C-alpha cells in the first residue's frame, strides 16, 4: 500500500542501488544506476524483506520500481 | 631483427576428444561433448549439464608428479606430452635449456581443493586431514608451476590469468617472448578443472544452461533465439610456440605462423561485453596482415549478451568482406581458462585439413545475426588465414591471427 | 626490444604502513609489521603471527565497485590509487586511453571467496546465499579485472600468476610491453588476501614460523640460524611503469629506470630452490647494465632451505663483489603474491630516499652468510642501482634491477 | 591387513613403489625416494590410519618400515 508494500519495496530498493526517494516510474537500469547484476541482487533483498520465493520468470519482468510493487502487492506472503 | 613465430606442435583433451585426432574426427561431424551431470544435480545447481572429459585420467601420472597437481594440471600435462610428441621435441632438445619457456595458466586454479583443504581443516583431525599437497594444487599458477618442473623447464616459467581469455593470452605472451628473442621455444596453453565447487558460482549469477537439463546435448546453442547461458566444460590444451628459424633448421612440420595477437581491456562493465574492446583487439591483431580472415572461431558462448555484442564488433571491423564463423562452443561447451587454446587448437586443424566446423543447435537464429556467414555445415576450403577470439570478465580481450607459411 | 621504461610512480598498502610515507618510516625504523593473529590460532593452526594490514577499509571504496572484490583486490586498488596521484596522472590522461593498460597479479585469487561460495551453496538457501558476485572475488585475474573495469583501462589487460613471483613478473612483463612499443604506460603490481583458509595450507606444509607465537615481531627471521619458516602477509602494491620519453615530456617524477628483468625456472624441485635457476636469473637481470649492484633485497623468506640457498646463488653471481644484502621480510612478513611488487617498492624508497633498509632479527647468522654482506643496521649510503629477487612454488625464478637515471 | 602389511601399503602407494619393493628394513629417504613432503603426507596418513599420534621428535627417529612398523606396534 505504502508502508504496507510500496514504502517497504521503496525501501528495499533505495538501500539496494544507494539510492535517495525512488519514483513509482523509475528504471532500475534507466533511471536508479543498476546493472544485471545489481537487480539480481535486488530481486534477492525484495525475498529476504517479505519471506517468499520470486519465480525466474516473474522475476525477469522486476525491472521497474512499479514491476517491483506489483509484483508484491498482486500476489502472496 | 624482431622474430617469427610458428606453432609446431599441438596437444589436447578435451568434452570433444582425447588427442587432436578424436577432435578432428568430433569436429567433422559436429559432435557434442556435452552430457548429463549427476555432479552438478547432486550439489544443488539448476545447470545439469557440462562438456565432461571422458577419461579416467586415475594413474595416468606418475605419483611423484601428480600428487601435485589439480585437474587443470592434470589436462596441461597430458597435453604437454602430446605437444612434445606432435613437435618432434626429445628430451635433450627441451629440458634443461634455457631458451625453452613454458607459460600456462587456468582461470580459476583450483576450486575444489580450496574447499577440500578448508573443510578438512575445519575437521576433527585439522593439519593433519589437509595434507602438504594443497599450496600447489590451489595456487593460480598451479598448471605452469606443475608442468615446468617435471618437464625440466628452465627458461620463462609462469601462468597468465585473464578469466575466458587465459589461455589465448597465454599463446599471445609466448609469441612476444619469441618476438624478443628471448625464447626459442615456448609451451603455451592452459586447463581447467570441471567441479560444482566453481560451476555453482556461475549458476549463482544466471550465467548457466538452465532449460535443456533433459537434452544435454542441446543446451549449449550459440546464436540460437532460446539459449538460456554458456554449458560449462574442462579440459586442456597446449601448443609449441616455436621461432621461425629455430623450427626450420631442425626440419619441425609448423602448422602455421602467428601473424597477429590483439590484447585489449573494455574499461566499462564487469561482467559485460563493451564490443568496443573487441573491435580494437581484432583490429591490433590483423594489422599488418595484408591477407584476409578466411575463418573466424568467435567466442560464443551462448549466452544472451555475448553473442550479438561479438557479432555486432564482428560487424564493425569487417566490412562487406565479412568470413565466415562458427562456435565450436556449441559443441564443446566452455572450458574457461582452456578455451582460448582449445579453440586456438581447432583453428589449427581446420586449418591442416580445410574444412570449417560447424555451429550447431541453431534451430532458429537471433536477427541481430543477419547479413553475417554463420557456418552451420561442415564446409572443405582451402584456409590460408584464420582468426580467433576470446573475451573474460574483467573486460579483457584477446585475439590471435595464424596464417599458413 | 628498444624503448626504456621507468617507475614513474608507486603506491603500497602493507604490514609496515598504509603508503609511502608510512613505509618509508618502518623502512628506517626497522619497525616489524607481524602482530598475533587471533583467527590463526583460532582455526587450529601452529603459526599464531602474520603480517597483518592495519587499515579499516570501509568506505574507501565506491559500493558499485567493491561489490565484485576480494581483500586482494582492495589493497591493489587502494595501492592503484595512490599511485596514479603520485604518478601526477588525471582521468584524461590514462582513462579510455588505448596506450595504458595493467598487468596485475595475486598468488592465490579468493580462498576465503571460494570456500566462502561452497560453505553457502552446502547451506540452507543453496545458490541465493552464494549471490552472484563470487566469481570475480574467487578467480585468479580478479585483481586485474576489478582494477582495470573502474580505472577505464583500455590497453593490456590481464594477470600474471607465478605463486611469489607472481608481481615481480607483473612489473618485468609492463616492461616488456613498453619495450615492444605497444603501450605508453602499464600499472604493474598485484595484492594477496590474509586469511587462515590459505595460511592453513602453507602450515600443512612445514613452511610457517611456529616457535615464535609468544614473541610475534621476531617470528620472522630471515638468516638468523634459527629461522623456523615464514611468516604469511597480505597487502597490495601498484607501480607505473612509463615509456621514457613519454615521462620526460610531461614532467613526470621518476624514481628509477628498470635496466633490467630475469626471469627463469629451476625445472627440478617443485618446493625446494635449486639455486641454479636463480643464478640465471639474476645473471640474465643484469645483462648489459654496466654499473654494480648496491643493494639487493634478497627474496629471504626466513625458511630453513630457502634462505641458504639463495645465498650460495648470490655467491655464485657476485663472488667476491657482495652488494649489500637486506631481506625486508624479516620486517614485512611474505605477502606471496604482492611481494614482489611491494618490495620493488622498498628498493625504489631505498634508491629514492638514499639508505639502506636493516635485515633485522639476526641473533646469529647462519655459517651459510660467509662472505656476504648482510647489513643488519639502517645505513645511509647514495644508491645508484638496486636489485630484488622474488621466487616461487614450481621453480619460478623473477629479478629486477632498477637504476637512477643518469 | 595385519599393522605390518596396512604400513606397507599406505608407504607404497604414497612413495609409488610396488608393495613387494617395501623391504622392512629400507629407509624412506635412501632407499624409497621419500622427500620432506612425502615424509610430512606418510607420518600424516600413519597417524590416521591408526589412531596414534607422532610427535615430530618422534618422526625424526623413524627411518625406516620396521621402525616405523615397530612405532606403531609400541604406543597402542
Ligand atoms: C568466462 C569468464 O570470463 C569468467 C569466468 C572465468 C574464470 C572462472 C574462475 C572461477 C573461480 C565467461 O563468462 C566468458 O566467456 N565471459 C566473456 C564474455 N562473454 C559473455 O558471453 C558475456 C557474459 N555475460 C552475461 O551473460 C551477462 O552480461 C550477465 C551475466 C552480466 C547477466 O547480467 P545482465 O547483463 O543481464
Ligand atoms: C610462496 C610460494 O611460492 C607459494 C605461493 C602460493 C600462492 C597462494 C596459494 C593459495 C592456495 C613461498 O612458499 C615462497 O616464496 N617460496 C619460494 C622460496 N622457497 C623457500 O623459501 C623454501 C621453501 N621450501 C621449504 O622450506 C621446504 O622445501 C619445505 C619445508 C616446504 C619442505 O621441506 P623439505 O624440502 O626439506
Amino acid at each position: 500500500s505504502t508502508i504496507e508494500e510500496r514504502v517497504k519495496k521503496i525501501i528495499g530498493e533505495q538501500l539496494g542501488v544507494k539510492q535517495e526517494e525512488v519514483t513509482n516510474n523509475a528504471s532500475f537500469v534507466e533511471d536508479l544506476g543498476a546493472d544485471s547484476l545489481d537487480t539480481v541482487e535486488l530481486v534477492m533483498a525484495l525475498e529476504e524483506e517479505f519471506d517468499t520465493e520470486i519465480p525466474d520468470e516473474e522475476a525477469e519482468k522486476i525491472t521497474t520500481v512499479q514491476a517491483a510493487i506489483d509484483y508484491i502487492n498482486g500476489h502472496q506472503a | 631483427v624482431s622474430k617469427r613465430a610458428v606453432i609446431t606442435g599441438l596437444g589436447i583433451v578435451s568434452s570433444i576428444g582425447n588427442n587432436q585426432q578424436e577432435v578432428l574426427a568430433s569436429l567433422r561431424e559436429g559432435r557434442s561433448g556435452i552430457t548429463f551431470s549427476q555432479e552438478l544435480k547432486d550439489s544443488g545447481m539448476r545447470s545439469h549439464v557440462w562438456g565432461n572429459v571422458k577419461l579416467d585420467t586415475t594413474g595416468l601420472i606418475d605419483r611423484k608428479v601428480v600428487r601435485f597437481m589439480s585437474d587443470a594440471s592434470i589436462y596441461a600435462f597430458l597435453s604437454m606430452e602430446q605437444a612434445i610428441a606432435d613437435a618432434g621435441l626429445s628430451p635433450e632438445a627441451y629440458q634443461n635449456n634455457p631458451r625453452v619457456g613454458l607459460i600456462a595458466g587456468s582461470g580459476g586454479g583450483s576450486p575444489r581443493f580450496q574447499v577440500f583443504g578448508a573443510d578438512a581443516m575445519r575437521g576433527p583431525r585439522g593439519l593433519k586431514a589437509v595434507g602438504p599437497y594443497v599450496v600447489t594444487k590451489a595456487m593460480a599458477s598451479g598448471v605452469s608451476a606443475c608442468l615446468a618442473t617435471p618437464f625440466k623447464i628452465h627458461g620463462v616459467n609462469y601462468s597468465i590469468s585473464s578469466a575466458c581469455a587465459t589461455s589465448a593470452h597465454c599463446i599471445g605472451n609466448a609469441v612476444e617472448q619469441i618476438q624478443l628473442g628471448k625464447q626459442d621455444i615456448v609451451f603455451a596453453g592452459g586447463g581447467e578443472e570441471l567441479c560444482w565447487e566453481m560451476a555453482c558460482e556461475f549458476d549463482a549469477m544466471g550465467a548457466l544452461s538452465t532449460k535443456y537439463n533433459d537434452t544435454p546435448e542441446k543446451a549449449s546453442r550459440t546464436y540460437d533465439a532460446h539459449r538460456d547461458g554458456f554449458v560449462i566444460a574442462g579440459g586442456g590444451g597446449m601448443v609449441v610456440v616455436e621461432e621461425l628459424e629455430h623450427a626450420l633448421a631442425r626440419g619441425a612440420h609448423i602448422y602455421a605462423e602467428i601473424v597477429g595477437y590483439g590484447a585489449t581491456s573494455d574499461g566499462a562493465d564487469m561482467v559485460a561485453p563493451s564490443g568496443e574492446g573487441a573491435v580494437r583487439c581484432m583490429k591490433m591483431a590483423m594489422h599488418g596482415v595484408d591477407t584476409p580472415i578466411d575463418y573466424l572461431n568467435s567466442h560464443g558462448t551462448s549466452t544472451p549478451v555475448g553473442d550479438v555484442k561479438e557479432l555486432a564488433a564482428i560487424r564493425e571491423v569487417f566490412g562487406d568482406k565479412s568470413p565466415a564463423i562458427s562456435a565450436t562452443k556449441a559443441m564443446t561447451g566452455h572450458s574457461l581458462g582452456a578455451a582460448g587454446v582449445q579453440e586456438a587448437i581447432y583453428s589449427l586443424l581446420m586449418l591442416e585439413h580445410g574444412f570449417i566446423a560447424p555451429s550447431i543447435n541453431i534451430e532458429e537464429l537471433d536477427e541481430q545475426a543477419a547479413g553475417l556467414n554463420i557456418v552451420t555445415e561442415t564446409t572443405d576450403r582451402e584456409l590460408t588465414t584464420v582468426m580467433s577470439n576470446s573475451f573474460g570478465f574483467g573486460g579483457t580481450n584477446a585475439t590471435l591471427v595464424m596464417r599458413k607459411l
